């Protein structure tokens, strides 16, 4: 009766996907600003 | 700075070795199966009390996708690869003292390796759905050490850019 | 906590006095207050930090509701038994 | 914290953040237990 990890696995997948998305967004902004500062 | 680099290198080597040992060994789960008490890893199941000869785990649309991901063990292997890449970045940054983006790359690799470890753990437990052996906890400790080393590498990156600011 | 600290503090262009309050220790506090839904000190302001915060908020909401619902199920079922 | 309402000020030191955080865990396991037991009492009238 104790609900298992399979009952809430999808929310874990969503959480890790959101973490990866935030990392990607931050890194893309950093690369864009690096290129802009190289130009300027 | 040198002490931080030493901690980062030792932790990077420790997490990588722990994850490699966990992936290689077969003490992931103590359960009962072919009808004997056995211990299984990611690839082989062998009996405790034949005492030792192993079977390849019979790993076989959402259920099919989960079984394929579990069978390939893509996420623990990817964690091993990312830890290796982080170590390579640490070594290259030791070679190239002026390129600070290598430290950042190493930190990103370590954090990503930890995240891949989390995904692999969740996939393994769901596919299993007993007791957990020392390979499971080796992988968990590898995750913890990888996240600590990633935090420390990000700290080194921040400190170096702060030093350039002044 | 680690990803929140990373996306909040790594970029030197955000620093140009820290750009925000989300160090690793503060990231560990924001994240715990959120899980307990009893937290109100500082809130992430950047896009990626808000992504981390919102996804962690959704995780917390689902997990806490599941805990309460399963505890209610246990208690109701043990009242049912005879 | 117990009433699940507000902060005004938050602890900043390690020990305060340890005291605050174990109070937050108690406040969440006690208030979930209260709600779950009230639901159990209302659903099933185990009746003497």
């Amino acid at each position: 009766s104790a609900l298992s990890l399979s009952n809430v696995a999808g929310v874990f997948y969503i959480l890790v996907g959101g973490l990866g998305l935030a990392m990607m967004v931050a890194l893309i902004e950093f690369c864009y600003k690096s290129r802009a500062e190289s130009k300027r | 700075r040198g002490v931080q680099m030493l901690l980062t290198t030792v932790g990077a080597f420790a997490a990588f070795s722990l994850m490699t040992i966990a992936v290689g060994t077969d003490y992931w789960l103590y359960s009962r199966g072919v009808e004997v008490m056995t211990h299984s890893g990611l690839w082989r199941t062998c009996c405790l009390e034949f005492k030792g000869l192993c079977k390849q785990i019979d790993h076989f649309t959402a259920e099919y996708f989960l079984r394929a991901v579990r069978a390939s063990s893509i996420f623990p292997i990817l964690s091993v690869i990312l830890l290796f890449m982080g170590g390579l970045c640490i070594a290259a940054s030791e070679f190239y003292k002026t390129r600070h983006n290598i430290i950042l790359s190493a930190g990103i690799f370590f954090v990503s390796a930890g995240l891949s470890n989390i995904i692999g753990i969740i996939v393994y437990i769901s596919a299993n759905a007993y007791s957990y052996g020392w390979s499971f906890y080796f992988g968990a400790l590898s995750f913890i050490i990888a996240e600590m080393v990633g935090v420390l590498a990000v700290h080194m990156f921040i400190d170096r850019h702060k030093q350039l600011r002044a | 906590s680690v990803v929140l600290f990373l996306v909040s503090r790594f970029s030197p262009y955000e620093w140009h006095d820290p750009p925000n309050e989300f160090g690793i220790f503060n990231s560990l506090w924001f994240s715990l207050g959120a899980f307990m839904q009893q937290g109100c000190d500082i809130s992430p302001r950047s896009l990626s930090g808000r992504i981390v915060g919102g996804v962690w908020w959704f995780f917390t909401l689902i997990i806490i509701s599941s805990y309460t619902a399963n505890l209610a199920a246990f208690l109701t079922v043990e009242r049912m038994v005879s």
